[PDB]
RNA sequence: GUGAAGCCGGCUUUCUGGCGUUGCUUGGCUGCAACUGCCGUCAGCCAUUGAUGAUCGUUCUUCUCUCCGUAUUGGGGAGUGAGAGGGAGAGAACGCGGUCUGAGUGGU
């Protein structure tokens, strides 16, 4: 009785009917990562994405016009935490992709390692974001960064993991909370702020969007790195 | 022009497909007319029910909170009201402060 | 929605930090704000006057923003008195 | 090296405490069966 | 063949919305309740008159 | 479950059978081949069910098709063809589904 339709991101779908649910196509049919609902088509199954407890899920159905994580991509993560969106991203990559999950915090680097025997497109990385030198042996040169640390010195992290491991022309998004950065400060007086830093390496934000139905006071940035001349 | 979409799907921010997207692909699943309004009324139903349940959250935590503040008056410690009781929130008691023994 | 789209170029919307508006707010009422012991220049310069052998007026005698209207009138009064 | 990271060696693991106790309620069951049929066969021979 | 003519007629005839009375409560809970996350006779009609009447 | 009816052929074998198609040929009602292709005719042999159970039981969508052909809006038939749906068994993930209380007791 579903009804599939194709989004605009490639390798992501909407699935309406009895359920208004953002899907990605499940990479292990038949299980589920973190109690999400799957429906099936027909052979083909999908795994409900929920925007209320993931950020990448709220820009999308908040209309960003680029994610750049595609099929076949290499994506480095920061900011792993349990895998949720984890697991998502590595649905769309699918096998020829690649993800690493760095996540520093131990109680959910023991949920990413359950995740990521049971896929093997997902490399985990239990170390820390501030120093990407002592995880390079891991780590190849990648196409996209994306980063959701939610901590005061975010660009600078992205900028020194972005030197290493990020490919010319290759592509970040980062999420950023305005509270974190600076509680006493306005949302916009913030964003603007970091948008400057983030011009000072050598990076270029070419969007902006604000997640206010599912979240508040945070706003999404999609740039390229060191662009092509 | 920037998004490479038709000006009526800007209006619709959730899902807006480029043009080459567009006529390359195909939707999937229920596409008749009278499915449609079938699926229309499934949406009605579960929102209603996810609109009635946290309806009843909302009061089953204040009757649980006035349980307990009628519970805490049971006690032999002088006590003074601040607030009376009302719909949403139960009356506030400022008790005197001796330490138990 | 036109108002909710916004093109803006990558230089122009750098502006002054709300955060650093608030550093200089604070240097400014510590040192000139309220409950402080500040006199103006031309007071402080006029201490000399009245101690001097010959005693002078202030150093600036003339308020120029004081009063306007209040000026032309007394040119006016000053030409009647010479009739 | 994330295992080592998280402190996990084969002693902290504590999988085979689930597993151990699994298979130790199946095998007395199996162990139940299998009685009442020797009891139950040989019963036909010596009953007492 | 061309299925763009076919796919906006399907992504845009069927239009539909949640009521804002249901949007708005559903926007409350998802909130929390911690306190960080939630968010004709005046006194001189009765002077004057306690002085001209009674004073 | 029912309970008495079904089906009607083969191999030898003459008349030096005919009727045919399909390729090549041909001056020529010319030949050459192929048939898992039909209709016989002439005699001989062989085999020739059932109460110890004859007869009789299936939804949908489709294709692999095929023959008549109402070839134009067709119809059927044969498909170990695919699935959908139904029955039985063996697994996996998830759900129902929510983990008592909270300051007094004993001796004198």
């Amino acid at each position: 009785n579903v009804m599939v339709e194709p989004h605009r991101h490639e390798g992501v779908f909407i699935c309406r009917g009895k359920e208004d649910a953002l899907v990605t196509k499940n990479l292990v049919p038949g299980e589920s990562v973190y109690g999400e609902k799957r429906v099936s088509i027909s052979k083909i199954e999908y795994r409900a994405w929920n925007p209320f407890r993931s950020k990448l899920a709220a820009a999308i159905l908040g209309g960003v016009d680029q994610i750049h994580i595609k099929p076949g991509a290499k994506v480095l993560y920061l900011g792993a935490a349990s895998g949720t969106t984890v697991s998502h991203v590595s649905d769309i990559v699918g096998p020829d992709g690649l993800v690493y999950a760095v996540e520093f915090s131990h109680r959910s680097g023991r949920d990413l390692i359950n995740l990521a025997k049971k896929r093997t497109n997902i490399i985990p990385v239990i170390e820390d974001a501030r120093h990407p030198h002592k995880y390079r042996m891991l780590i190849a040169m990648v196409d996209v960064i994306f980063a959701d640390v939610a901590q005061p010195d975010q660009t600078r992290i992205v900028a020194l993991n972005a030197h290493t491991f990020l490919r010319n022309g290759g592509h970040f998004v980062i999420s950023i909370k305005a509270n974190c950065i600076d509680s006493t400060a306005s949302a916009e007086a913030v964003f603007a702020s970091e948008v400057k830093k983030m011009q000072q390496e050598n990076m270029k934000p070419q969007e902006q969007l604000t997640l206010e139905p599912y979240e508040r006071d945070h706003a999404v940035v999609v740039g390229v790195y060191r662009p092509p001349p | 022009t920037h998004l490479q979409t038709a000006p009526e799907l800007v209006d619709r921010v959730f899902n807006r497909p480029r043009i080459e997207t567009l006529q390359k692909e195909k939707v999937k699943g229920v596409t008749n007319q009278t499915g449609l309004k079938r699926i229309a009324k499934e949406r009605q139903k579960q929102y209603n029910c996810l609109t009635q349940r946290i309806e009843r959250e909302k009061k089953l935590f204040v009757i649980a909170q006035k349980i307990q503040t009628r519970k805490d008056l049971m006690d032999k410690t002088q006590k003074v009201k601040v607030k009376k009781e009302t719909v949403n929130s139960p009356a506030i008691y400022k008790f005197q402060s001796r330490r138990k023994r | 929605q036109n108002k909710s789209y916004l093109a803006v170029r990558l230089k122009d919307q750098d502006l002054r930090d709300s955060r650093q508006q608030a550093a200089q707010a604070f240097i400014h009422n510590s040192l000139y704000g309220p409950g402080t012991n500040r006199t103006t220049v031309n007071k402080f310069l006029s201490l000399a006057n009245k101690r001097l052998p010959v005693k002078r007026a202030a150093v600036q005698f003339l308020n120029n923003a004081w009063g306007i209207q209040k000026k032309q009138n007394a040119k006016r009064f000053k030409r009647r008195w010479m009739v | 090296l994330s295992r080592y990271r998280l402190k996990f060696s084969a002693d902290k693991v504590d999988t085979m405490i689930v597993q151990a106790i699994s298979l130790l309620d199946d095998l007395d069951k199996e162990l139940n069966n299998y009685i009442m049929r020797c009891r139950e066969w040989y019963g036909w021979h010596f009953p007492e | 063949r061309d299925h763009l003519r076919v796919n906006l007629k399907f992504l845009t005839r069927t239009r539909s919305t949640v009521a804002e009375s249901v949007s708005q409560q559903i926007l409350r809970q998802n909130r929390g309740r911690k306190a960080c996350d939630r968010p004709v006779f005046t006194e001189e009609d009765f002077q004057k008159f306690q002085q001209e009447y009674f004073g």
